[PDB]
């Protein structure tokens, strides 16, 4: 899981890593994206590739 | 084609306003070094003033606020504006093209001289 | 590509040789200079 | 002296090499070379 | 601040006297200090540049030489031209003093 976005300035990814035994699209359970990177870039940024 | 011609000069008083300056051709003195010098009566050359490449302006001990220096690419003409002289200043002045240092004042053209004196 | 009259070689060399003095010893700098945009930088004490 | 007890945002790294009367000429008002082609020092530098 | 504490400044020889010109710093000049012949009356025009390369142009009865404090000049065969005032210039430490000259005359 990567979460790609700007908050109060700083660009902030919070990312998760698991092993999985996937059966359908979604598992029906819970689980956190624990923070991992908190960049101060500070700068609009609106397009990606 | 390049070519650094001299006007100006005469006998102001002290104090007295008067305008020197270098007219030159086949360079850029905006972007480039150029340097006035005087040379005092029985003593040998006194640094003057300098102009750089990128808005510094350096100047002697005895010229920092008494000479006024403008640049103009638009005749490559440099002027310097001297007021509130002072009777020493009497010299033989030169705008030189001054390429850093492999040898100082390499060329030379003819120099004029100001009379500082009260007459 | 020549030199001469209004050509001049174009680079100039550090005057750096034994015969010179202690003021013209060559002195290694580092410039932290300080910007401001994100300020992760503060003081120890 | 409040350095110890600054906040600054960030930093950059400048190194070379100079002749060592050069050092002197580092001043704002002073002399020198160094401004113009190798290193710009405004006369409102912020840094060390 | 470089100042040079030059003895000579008027010497006065006989006609085919060999010319020798000492110029003394205060402090160590590295291979950067200039000669010229500048002649009664007119302007300076420079001969010795980075203290040992030589110009051309300039003719063969002139040298100079030195690399840290001590500086040389010497002209062997004296002519009646080489009445002129030599000058030696350093510039090696901002600001770029001059140099007073030692004036010979024959």
């Amino acid at each position: 899981e990567f979460v790609f976005k700007n908050i109060d300035g700083y660009f902030k990814i919070y990312s998760k890593h698991t092993p999985i035994n996937l059966v359908r699209d979604l598992p029906q359970g819970f689980s956190a994206l624990e923070p991992l990177v908190d960049l101060p870039i500070g700068i609009n940024i609106t397009r990606f590739q | 084609e390049v070519q650094l011609l001299e006007s100006g000069g005469g006998l102001v008083q002290p104090g007295g306003s008067l305008r020197l300056s270098c007219a030159a051709s086949g360079v850029t003195v905006t972007s480039n070094y150029m340097s006035w010098v005087r040379q005092a009566p029985g003593k040998g050359l006194e640094w003057v003033s300098v102009i750089y490449s990128g808005g510094s302006t350096y100047y002697a001990d005895s010229v920092k606020g008494r000479f006024t220096i403008s640049r103009h690419n638009s005749k490559n003409t440099l002027y310097l504006q001297m007021n509130s002289l002072r009777a020493e200043d009497t010299a033989v002045y030169y705008c030189a093209r001054d390429l850093r240092e492999a040898g100082g004042m390499d060329v030379w053209g003819q120099g004029t001289t100001v009379t500082v004196s009260s007459a | 590509g020549v030199e001469g009259f209004n050509c001049y070689f174009p680079l100039q060399s550090y005057g750096f040789q034994p015969t010179n003095g202690v003021g013209y010893q060559p002195y290694r700098v580092v410039v932290l200079s300080f910007e401001l945009l994100p300020a992760t930088v503060c003081g120890p004490k | 002296t409040k350095l110890n007890d600054l906040c600054f945002t960030n930093v950059y790294a400048d190194s070379f090499v100079i002749r060592g009367d050069e050092v002197r000429q580092i001043a704002p008002g002073q002399t020198g070379k160094i401004a113009d082609y190798n290193y710009k020092l405004p006369d409102d530098f912020t840094g060390c | 601040d470089i100042v040079m504490t030059q003895s000579p400044s008027s010497l006065s020889a006989s006609v085919g006297d060999r010319v020798t010109i000492t110029c003394q710093a205060s402090q160590d000049i590295n291979n950067y200090l200039n000669w010229y012949q500048q002649k009664p009356g007119k302007a300076p025009k420079l001969l010795i540049y980075d203290a040992s390369n030589l110009e051309t142009g300039v003719p063969s009865r002139f040298s100079g030489s030195g690399s840290g404090t001590d500086f040389t000049f010497t002209i062997s065969s004296l002519q009646p031209e080489d009445i002129a005032t030599y000058y030696c210039q350093q510039f090696d430490n901002l600001p770029w003093t001059f140099g007073q000259g030692t004036k010979v005359e024959i």
